[PDB]
RNA sequence: CUGGUUAAUUCCGUUAACGAACGAGACCUCAGCCUGCUAACUAGCUAUGCGGAGCCCUCCGCAGCUAGCUUCUUAGAGGGACUAUGGCCGUUUAGGCCACGGAAGUUGAGGCAAUAACAGGUCUGUAUGCCCUUAAUGUUCUGGGCGCACGCGCGCUACACUGAUGUAUCUUGGCCGACAGGCCCGUUCAUCGUGAUGGGGAUAGAUCAUUGCAAUUGUUGGUCUUCAACGAGGAAUGCCUAGUAAGCGCGAGUCAUCAGCUCGCGUUGACUACGUCCUGCCCUUUGUACACAC
RNA sequence: AAAAGACUUCA
């Protein structure tokens, strides 16, 4: 086995590096590259980190509390 | 020659016997019987009355059933051998009698009927 | 007998946790403190005098010893002669010394 | 103390709750061991000639 | 000879809407009979054919 | 002879020292018992002896079910069988003559339903007319082994033997005994 | 000495017949994985590296009680049998197979050595040899169980 | 009206009534409809061969519409089971329980359920009276939308030994592949040590294929890595009388795609069944100031 | 021999 980025080093930021493997707090530190990514790029992803809606689609309909609080009294 | 059957019925999968009087050995899908089923108490159903009679060299009992679960398979099984020696021995009409026999059951799987979430038991609302 | 709290806008209760933990076990398996004489002889060896036969798994809990741990424990004593194990599918079984 | 013997015959619907059909007391004297007449407590209706154990009592 | 059943079995609460429940089998058999001669004559064929007593009976002759 | 019941263990042995009791314990069935699985319908007449009964089987039965979830009778056949095994070896006695030493212990003499009449609410107690008793008592056997089984590593086949022990000596650890009498205290109390 | 064994190829609890055989098949010549293997071939846990006793071996044995009596039979028809590949409550699965890497590496060392043939539509169908090594090793089996 | 009986103005016995309809039952349905058979073979069994196997003795496979019959398959008839036979006190018809036997008077599940009313609901499962109107609330497309501080609902999955995992117990042949494809022809037992983990899979990122022009708020499967909440659930509620609750999967429709939907099937298989002792309901009774109606 | 109250207007 090995790993390596690699493509014509064209890009900036972010890429994949080819699976970083690796793991772990190398994985967890580049999980923060990565979502500090989008936002400044000017995703629809990181558009929703700032917002602080998750990402990748749920039912909606309910469940999400961890999402973004704790169960907020009434409403208004 | 010796070969006499009476075709039960009791729960789906089909059981003929043709049955040649020796030695106590029993054949399943014509394979030895407790090692086809393996680690079960409803397999030992069967062997009840290949020991418990006192006959134990009059029947080796060679069986074929096709199609369904394990825990089926015992209870046709065993109403085949009774019936047939019945039919000859008058003294031994207290074998088939008073060690069970014939039920269809009738209870096999039930209808669904709408509404139902299994079936029967309508929804939690409505 | 009751039950804990009651949930929060969140949210749960719960109340509950437990004693703990130790005889983790296959660690102080290898090195000498269990694995030498004192499992063997004070837990297996002890216990086998009041009950002729005894299941392992009850063992396990009396002994407060690792399923695993008295595994290797009784496989080293059936090896000596001194206990005899039976069978069974879930690892449970019977225990004896001798048979006598 | 207080005995326990075999069966028991319902002497009469002692009273009770009822309106129509009886949860509640009946008194009842044991069958063999006659002469103890003491009132066993029933779920359900009953009717006299019925017999039963009131198993234990004690 | 025949062989073997066809159903399509369609339960709709048919509606309100809301129906949930009292809802509806109606359910349709369709039933295939197949039957062979032994030896298939030039004879047999227009016998057979001319005077043939399909109302609702649909009867395909048949074909290597 | 050639006693079967898993191949093992006799049942017309086994002795059911309450009279009461005993005339509702079925050890024998038409040609004598057995324990091999099925069921029959008998339904549930009413006054008289009623029905014809297997131990044996509610007990397994106790067990698929109570508690809790996903399990199978296959799964409790084995579970019975292996406590079966697991007393034998611990009391050297027939753990058929046990189930009935711990089912007559576990088996509450008078019970306490609550009703409501005139402004409130009274328990008077009641009888517990005796596959009731039967019942309660295996079940607080079988939730006892169960409760234990969830928070102990010791297999409940372990745990219904450790349970069925308990109760087949009076032994107030086991959940069966403690609830018979704590059922019992308030029933002889409530008058 | 033979009354038990011939038989018993069919008859025997597998586990015993598997294990007693997978010995028999460590003998031969063959056996090249040409590291097709390693990627990620199989359930969860289930990367070669324990496979010496308990993959390679009761897989080949494992074909080899299955198509004497189930033949004709097809390299669909084992990749199957183990595996689940169930229709999922969408928070499982379960577990994923192949397995027609699986499947195909099997039959050809088989091929080699003369144990298996194939029909041109019907799939491969025992040989003379093929029944000659299964049956007269379920001939130490019975003997064991007895 | 009554007397009794029953799921049933169901039937009987009375009666100012004698009828009569329509529901129910009956009926066609399916579950065991079986059973010995009449009917044919899909197929099963059985025969005979032949490739072999253990060492025609035993066993697997296929061979010929080759031989016949059969539980399978299949349609029919009958078998029905009906108080025809025998029981028990009892105005009287009865109810209650018990037996032969495949199974008894409501054999079972409700599919076959009355009319009328409900300004119920559907104008979009399917027309449409009328009005916004009238070369527009047509067109024929391109794009976008079914976000969730929060509450209700159905439902799905877990909390752990009724466990976990591993091994073992429109499709295909087979060569190449890790899922995902693309073609040439055509319960056993290693493990688990009762551990918020080897539980749990939430979430988020990377990234490959396929359905489709497209997969990003709105495909699925997934290499791989994050490893969430949850320690069996309150105030409380549903449904259930034994092949039923419950639990396991799959098929069918839905359908370019689709979690799971609705629906059925088979398999695993429990407990409780005595009663009306909050709710719906029945007829009779009495009161009634009410009359789309407590 | 009953714990417990409400319930907009016209049709």
């Amino acid at each position: 086995f090995k790993v390596p980025d690699w493509f014509l080093n064209r890009k900036k930021d972010y890429k994949d590096g080819r699976f970083s493997q690796v793991v772990s707090n190398a994985v967890d530190m580049k999980l923060r590259d990565d979502l500090e990514r989008l936002k400044k790029i000017r995703n629809h992803r990181g558009l929703r980190h700032y917002w602080g809606v998750r990402v990748r689609g749920q039912h909606t309909k309910t469940t999400g509390r961890r999402g973004k609080t704790v169960g907020v009294s009434k409403k208004r | 020659a010796v070969s006499y059957c009476k075709p039960g019925r009791g729960l789906i999968k089909v059981n003929g016997v043709p049955i040649e009087l020796i030695r106590p050995e029993m054949l399943r899908l014509k394979a030895f019987e407790p090692i086809l089923l393996a680690g079960r108490s409803r397999f030992k159903d069967i062997d009840m009355r290949i020991r418990v009679r006192g006959g134990g060299k009059t029947s080796q009992i060679y069986a074929i059933r096709q199609a369904i679960a394990k825990a089926l398979v015992a209870y046709y099984q065993k109403y085949v051998d009774e019936a047939s020696k019945k039919e000859v021995k008058d003294i031994f009409a207290r074998y088939d009698r008073t060690l069970l026999v014939a039920d269809p059951r009738r209870c096999e799987p039930k209808k669904f009927g709408g509404r139902g979430a299994r079936a029967r038991f309508q929804k939690s609302y409505r | 007998p009751p039950p804990s709290s009651k949930p929060a806008k969140s949210g749960g209760g719960k109340q509950k946790k437990k004693k703990w933990s130790k005889g983790k076990q296959k660690e102080k398996v290898n090195n000498s403190v269990l694995f030498d004489k004192a499992t063997y002889d004070k837990l297996l060896s002890e216990v086998p005098k009041y009950k002729q036969i005894t299941p392992s798994v009850l063992s396990e809990r009396l002994r407060i010893n690792g399923s695993l741990a008295r595994q290797a424990i009784k496989d080293l004593e059936s090896r000596g002669a001194i206990r005899v194990v039976s069978v069974h599918s879930s690892q449970l079984i019977y225990t004896r010394a001798t048979n006598a | 103390m207080d005995t326990q013997v075999k069966l028991a015959v319902v002497v009469k619907v002692m009273g009770r709750t009822g309106s129509r059909g009886q949860v509640t007391q009946v008194r009842v004297k044991f069958l063999d061991d006659q002469n103890r007449l003491i009132m066993r407590n029933v779920k359900g209706p009953v009717r006299e000639g019925d017999i039963l154990t009131l198993l234990e009592s004690e | 000879m025949p062989t073997k059943v066809l159903h399509i079995t369609t339960r709709k609460s048919p509606c309100g809407e809301g129906t949930n429940t009292w809802d509806r089998f109606e359910m349709r058999v369709h039933k295939r009979v197949i039957d062979l001669v032994s030896s298939a004559d030039v004879v047999k064929q227009i016998t057979s054919i001319t005077i043939e007593p399909g109302v609702e009976v649909e009867v395909t002759i048949s074909d290597q | 002879q050639v006693v079967k019941l898993f191949n093992c263990w006799s049942f017309e042995d086994v002795q059911v020292n309450d009279i009461s009791l005993a005339d509702y314990l079925a050890v024998s069935s038409t040609k004598h018992a057995t324990y091999l699985p099925h069921t029959a319908g008998r339904y549930s007449a009413k006054r008289f002896r009623k029905a014809q009964c297997p131990l044996v089987e509610r007990l397994t039965n106790s067990l698929m079910m109570h508690g809790r979830n996903n399990g199978k009778k296959i799964m409790a056949v084995r579970i019975v069988k292996h406590a079966m095994e697991i007393i034998h070896l611990l009391t050297d006695a027939n753990p058929i003559q046990v189930i009935v030493d711990a089912i007559i212990n576990s088996g509450p003499r008078e019970d306490a339903t609550r009703i409501g009449s005139a402004g409130a609410v009274r328990r008077q107690a009641v009888d517990i007319s005796p596959l009731r008793r039967v019942n309660q008592a295996i079940y607080l056997l079988t939730t006892g082994a169960r409760e234990s089984a969830f928070r102990n590593i010791k297999t409940i086949a372990e745990c219904l033997a450790d349970e069925l022990i308990n109760a087949a000596k009076g032994s107030s650890n086991s959940y069966a005994i403690k609830k018979k009498d704590e059922i019992e205290r308030v029933a002889k109390a409530n008058r | 000495m033979a009354d038990s064994t011939a038989r018993t190829v069919k008859d025997v609890n597998p586990h015993e017949f598997v294990k007693a055989y997978s010995a028999h098949l460590k003998r031969s010549g063959k056996m090249e994985l040409p590291e097709w293997v390693d990627i990620v071939k199989t359930a969860r846990f289930k990367e070669l590296p324990p496979y010496d006793p308990d993959w390679y071996y009761t897989r080949a044995a494992s074909i080899a009680r299955k198509i004497y009596l189930r033949q004709g039979i097809g390299v669909g028809g084992f990749q199957k049998i183990y595996g689940g590949r169930q229709r999922n409550g969408s928070r499982p699965p379960h577990f994923c197979k192949s397995s027609g890497a699986i499947s195909r590496n099997i039959l050809q060392q088989l091929q080699k050595m003369g144990i298996i043939d194939v029909d041109p539509k019907g799939g491969r169908l025992i040989t003379s040899q093929g029944r000659r090594d299964l049956d007269q090793v379920a001939g130490r089996v019975d003997v064991t169980i007895a």
